[PDB]
């Protein structure tokens, strides 16, 4: 649209150089000097994102928020409908049992929980089964699933008869106190890919062995997988109490968005550093190009004009180098398990994850361009009180 | 009639640490239609003399006038209008910019006035033209000759139409066939519009100009 | 002694201007705005350390056990069970009571609590958070409550009055408890770090028998860990007082904030405020490579004079240690200077723009301490002399390739 | 006897970004006790001719030899070996160290060859007072005349006791006092022991020499 092209000046001086000359090389050292900077500084950027990539999609997606409990013990199903069960940010609800039980077989000992369901229903949370049906519940039969992890360390396969153990939830017989073992057997086993220890069993709602048949309480699910604060207290009814949430997981969702603010606004010291190296390249050319400012000196050119050419010039030697950054940063995007050899230590599990933001892009290149504005202002005073008297003719 | 009057300018500053008197009260007088062709010596301060002629430095001891505008009410930036506008300068120390082009350094003086960009390269062209060439309009000075790259310097300082170009030897750094032929560039601005131009000289070569050669060696008459 | 083995190093670069003192200049204060930064950044995070296991950690506790709707009657045999057991300091009650204020249309938990004046001078620091020079009325038998400075601004409970609060207190039945006037006389106020200044109050021992209405006993007793810095052992231990069932409450669950990012910034610092210092380096190549092209005649003189490949090589890596190390020098010299009259210049510049902001409302303290260690400065050094020696290998080895032939020798 | 045979020296490379035979075959040879007058023009060939017999580059023609050892059978840093036991090499334009002291720069083949700090600064000391500068020892060369840092660097090479001093004609900015009488000091140099010399000539100031007083147009000897 026929811009009006004024850095031309300054296009020029950076483009048509020599090789033998001692100018180019120095230019040379600045150029790879951002792009060390921006380029480390972005590794750390996308490694950071990435747990937030691998949080809240497969290890944080499938933990519940809230649970329904009593005072005075189980919960009668038949005097608190589905019709009076009308909250705030709900929008299914669900039957479960609870219970801390332990595991008493003839191979190991396990510590798990159980969660009652039916087969009517399904879980919103955990979708990951191995060939393992909602329908194939039956209590008839005294059926349990069990994790896959947990059943690697006991060495069971699916098609065994495996005893369970309750201490607190058992008959609370009249005479005596005797502990509840029920013969659960797995004939299917899932996996959740859980980075938690997770020993989650899964039975059925009619189950009239555990205590006093009526249930323990209800599912209460909420579409706000990042805070519950909102919707803490609000209107509840009679005989029900608040229980825990997100506090107590992996990382506890501080670990990176301090790490991020740390990173990215007060680790601005990087380019800052960096910008010394276009002093030290628009520096040399007060020298080397002495005789190109005394003709820019005596054909009528006012002191302001030559002020906005070493200041394009130096901001022009930051735009290259801080694009070879994110060129490089790039390159690791493609790189999951080839960018790390073996050399002895390799930290398994979920240390180095990759996450490129597109919004992550503008606000490293406005920090790397903004701080080269203002820095080339002692080589650019230095160039205007050159008269061309002492210099050069 | 009148376009420069040199007032006693005595450049007294330390020349090498030092005060020397190579330029001691030097005031001549040159016309508009009519110039004046100084014949000096490699020495007597000939490139000195018309660095303070144009407002790139200060004597301190006199003061000139240019048409009414004397160099005491002049502010730097009121310099540059003047030398641009109506200032040629023409020098010989390789003075040409080997990062452009030849098109874009004889348009170089009207780029810096911002005008229309069609009157800059038209202005350009029958400028390049004059000294025969137009042909190596987009050709990089550091690829041409010795007798090629410094007819561009001459058409340079012809862009802007001046009225005092301050040439300092043109003739000497190119051949004598070129010698004669830019002595009728500089008579026709005569003729058109009357460009005056004061020129330097040491080797005699400007002596069949005109009549007014003054010799002035270490500024004396 | 000293150890002179080459002179050729500090006698090499002696300029007295030019383009060559130009580069040293940008290459000084540009490798000491790093170290500056690694100085008085890190002396603020140190700081921050020794305002809390001195100052909060001091007159918090540490464990307390409880007990669901039961006094605990037998403190007599867990009283003899700690007494040998390693890690404690004294032995002090612990009551609770719950709270429901409505006066002046504000609503917060006033929790009050007993401690033994007796044993008060090993367990915090009491008197010297005082702002009478007179302390001795801290007493029993006198009936005098103290309150905090976060209640004393709002509702009107100021030193001179006789405060008496409704507090609910147990009752076999669970309904609105009775509203009993509590007729002790205030006489001197304490003083927190704006923290515990609205839920702290002392009552006596023989005065908070009558309050409770439960019986002449105390249904809680706490102990106190002087093991500090981390609780992972002494908190196994100290779960055999109660019955086979355990009440964990620590202070790292509540207080969970700090004491986990200080930690967690000064590990990033270790390895990204490392990060500008290799930036820096590339200051060391460009001031090195101008030394070779004004000093190519002095090569020249003596490749002539049989000189060892390795000795050429050897003078520029000494060249650039000593221009890192002055460099690096004056990094430490203006951060001492900052870091140790820090909250002057955090006062003079905030006091400029108008509007002061850092307040205290989400934030734990609106101005920074600053402790400078001698364990930070000798890891700035060391890595300012390796990574320089990484940097100087290429400028050693461009001038040892130069053939004295092609320069005019 | 023979200290160097010198057979088909042809230094061919870029001379200007062109190829030209103007050191072409340079055949001669120096003797124990005898020296060499070349006499040229001024920079014609000398200046390359003696960068060659020293060791500093490989004319990739032929070889020169020193006393049965040539240079084909010389490393990197075996060549290095050479230049500063049994050699010398003194040039025109001042060629010293300006960031050093007038004391220092004479014992410097003295501080790489790793030999006793006793003897270095007693060496420097006689050395200076032969050419008359004990005097000025704690000096700079940059505050000095045309005619006095011009006398340090003749006394520079011939420190460790060479058997050639390469001297790139050292007549130039001294004066014409001590233009003769600078050539009795490194005749007494062949008089004691077997120190030769080579030196070039231009405006005809060897002439008065012992008896090899050849001109040398363009590598080939005349009359």
């Amino acid at each position: 649209m026929y811009q009006p092209v004024a850095l031309f000046i300054g296009l020029r001086y950076m483009r048509g150089r020599a090789a033998d000359r001692f100018g180019r090389f120095v230019s040379w050292l600045s150029t790879i000097g951002i792009t060390l900077g921006v380029m480390a500084l972005v590794t750390v950027l996308s490694v950071m994102n990435g747990f937030e990539r691998e949080l809240q999609n497969n290890i944080l997606g499938l933990m519940p928020q809230a649970i329904l409990s009593s005072e005075h013990g189980s919960l009668n199903p038949q005097q608190l409908p589905e019709t009076a069960v009308k909250l705030d940010g709900v929008n299914r609800v669900a039957p479960i049992t609870t219970g801390d039980v332990v595991l008493q077989s003839a191979r190991s000992v396990a510590v798990g929980v159980m969660l009652g369901i039916d087969p009517a229903q399904k879980d919103p949370l955990t979708p990951y089964l191995v060939n393992v049906k909602q329908t194939d519940l039956e209590p008839g039969k005294y059926n349990v699933i069990l994790g896959e992890q947990l059943a690697s360390q006991l060495g069971v396969n699916r098609g065994d008869q495996i005893r369970v153990m309750v201490p607190s939830a058992s008959q609370f017989t009249p005479m005596g106190r005797i502990p509840s073992q029920r013969l659960f057997n797995v004939i299917g086993t899932f996996a959740a890919n859980s980075e938690v220890d997770g020993y989650e069993m899964l039975v059925n709602i009619e189950d009239a062995s555990r205590l006093m048949g009526n249930i323990t309480g209800w599912r209460l699910w909420l579409d706000e997988p990042l805070k519950v604060d909102s919707l803490s207290q609000q209107k509840l009814p009679e005989g029900s109490k608040w229980q825990d949430w997100r506090d107590r997981k992996g990382e506890l969702f501080q670990a990176v968005r301090m790490e991020k603010n740390m990173m990215g606004l007060l680790l601005s010291l990087i380019v800052a550093v960096a910008a010394f190296n276009i002093i030290t390249s628009l520096g040399l050319m007060v020298m080397e190009k002495q005789g190109e400012v005394a003709i820019l000196q005596t054909q009528g050119l006012t002191p302001r004009q030559i002020m906005m050419v070493f200041m394009v010039q130096g901001a022009s030697a930051g735009i290259i180098g801080a694009i070879l950054g994110a060129a490089l940063g790039a390159l690791l995007a493609s790189q999951l398990n080839n960018l790390m050899p073996i050399i002895g230590v390799l930290l398994d599990g979920a240390a180095l994850p990759v996450a490129i933001e597109p919004l992550q892009v503008i606000v490293i290149a406005l920090v790397a361009m903004a701080i080269a504005l203002l820095s080339t202002l002692y080589p650019s005073w230095r160039a205007a009180a050159t008269q061309p008297a002492e210099a050069l003719r | 009639k009148i376009l420069l009057q040199c007032d006693n300018l005595c450049k007294r500053y330390q020349e090498g640490s030092v005060q020397t008197d190579v330029l001691h009260n030097v005031s001549f007088s040159v016309g508009e239609g009519e110039m004046m062709a100084i014949v000096g010596s490699s020495g007597s301060g000939k490139s000195t003399l018309l660095h303070l002629l144009g407002g790139l430095d200060t004597p301190t001891s006199g003061d000139v006038i240019f048409n009414g505008q004397p160099m005491s009410k002049l502010s730097s930036a009121a310099k540059a209008e003047l030398r641009n506008q109506k200032l040629g300068f023409i020098y010989q120390f390789h003075h040409l910019l080997p990062d452009f082009t030849a098109l874009e350094n004889v348009a170089m003086p009207l780029l810096i006035g911002k005008k229309k960009p069609a009157e800059i390269n038209s202005r350009a062209l029958e400028m390049l033209k004059a000294v025969g060439l137009d042909h190596r309009a987009n050709h990089r000075p550091s690829e041409l000759s010795g007798g090629e790259r410094q007819r561009v310097a001459i058409a340079r300082a012809l862009v802007n139409n001046p009225r005092l170009v301050l040439a300092d030897e043109p003739t000497g750094n190119l051949d004598a066939r070129n010698a004669d032929s830019i002595f009728q560039l500089l008579g026709e601005l005569n003729r058109l519009q009357g460009t005056a131009f004061l020129v330097v000289t040491h080797d005699l070569q400007l002596a069949k100009r005109m009549s007014r050669q003054l010799e002035m060696r270490d500024g004396r008459l | 002694p000293l150890s002179l083995l080459i002179g050729l190093r500090f006698s090499r670069g002696r300029r007295r201007g030019g383009m060559v003192s130009l580069i040293s200049v940008i290459s000084t204060i540009g490798i000491a705005l790093g170290v500056a930064v690694l100085i008085v950044g890190l002396s603020a995070m140190n700081g921050f350390e020794r305002e809390l296991n001195n100052r909060i950690l001091a007159v918090v506790p540490h464990g307390e056990i409880e007990a669901v709707d039961q006094p605990w009657t037998n403190w007599q045999e867990a009283l003899d069970h700690v007494q040998k057991v390693p890690g404690i300091a004294a032995a002090a009650p612990y009551i609770n009571f719950t709270g429901l204020v409505e006066s002046g249309a504000n609503l917060r938990a006033i929790q009050v609590k007993g401690v033994n004046p007796q044993q008060e001078q090993r367990l915090s620091a009491l008197p010297s958070f005082v702002q009478g020079d007179a302390w001795r009325n801290f007493k029993a038998g006198e009936q005098q409550i103290i309150i905090g400075k976060g209640v004393a601004d709002a509702l009107k409970v100021k030193q001179g009055d006789w405060v008496s609060i409704m507090i609910p207190n147990s009752n076999p039945e669970h309904k609105l408890m009775q509203p009993k006037r509590v007729r002790l006389h205030v006489a001197g106020i304490l003083q927190l770090s704006g923290q515990l200044d609205h839920s702290f109050a002392m009552i006596p021992l023989a005065d908070a028998q009558q309050y409770l209405d439960m019986g002449s006993s105390v249904s809680g007793i706490a102990l106190k860990m002087t093991d500090v810095f981390n609780a992972n052992k002494l908190v196994r231990d100290a779960g055999e007082v109660t019955n086979s069932y355990v009440y964990i409450k620590s202070w790292i669950g509540t207080y969970g904030y700090m004491y986990r990012d200080i930690q967690m910034i000064r590990a990033i610092m270790y390895l990204a405020m490392v990060l500008v210092i290799g930036v820096a380096c590339f200051n060391i190549v460009s001031t090195l490579v101008m030394a070779v092209k004004d000093k190519s005649g002095d090569i020249a003189v003596l490749r002539t004079l049989g000189a060892k490949d390795g000795l050429i090589r050897a003078i520029f890596v000494w060249y650039g240690l000593l221009a890192g190390l002055f460099g690096s020098l004056c990094g430490v010299i203006i951060g001492v200077v900052v870091s140790l009259q820090l909250t002057p210049i955090i006062e003079w510049i905030e006091k400029l723009i108008g509007h002061q902001f850092l307040s205290s409302d989400i934030y734990f303290i609106d101005f920074l301490p600053s402790e400078l260690h001698w364990l930070d400065v000798f890891y700035v050094l060391v890595t300012a002399l390796l990574l320089s020696l990484l940097a100087s290998w290429y400028p050693a080895r461009r001038a040892s390739n130069i053939d004295p032939a092609r320069v005019l020798s």
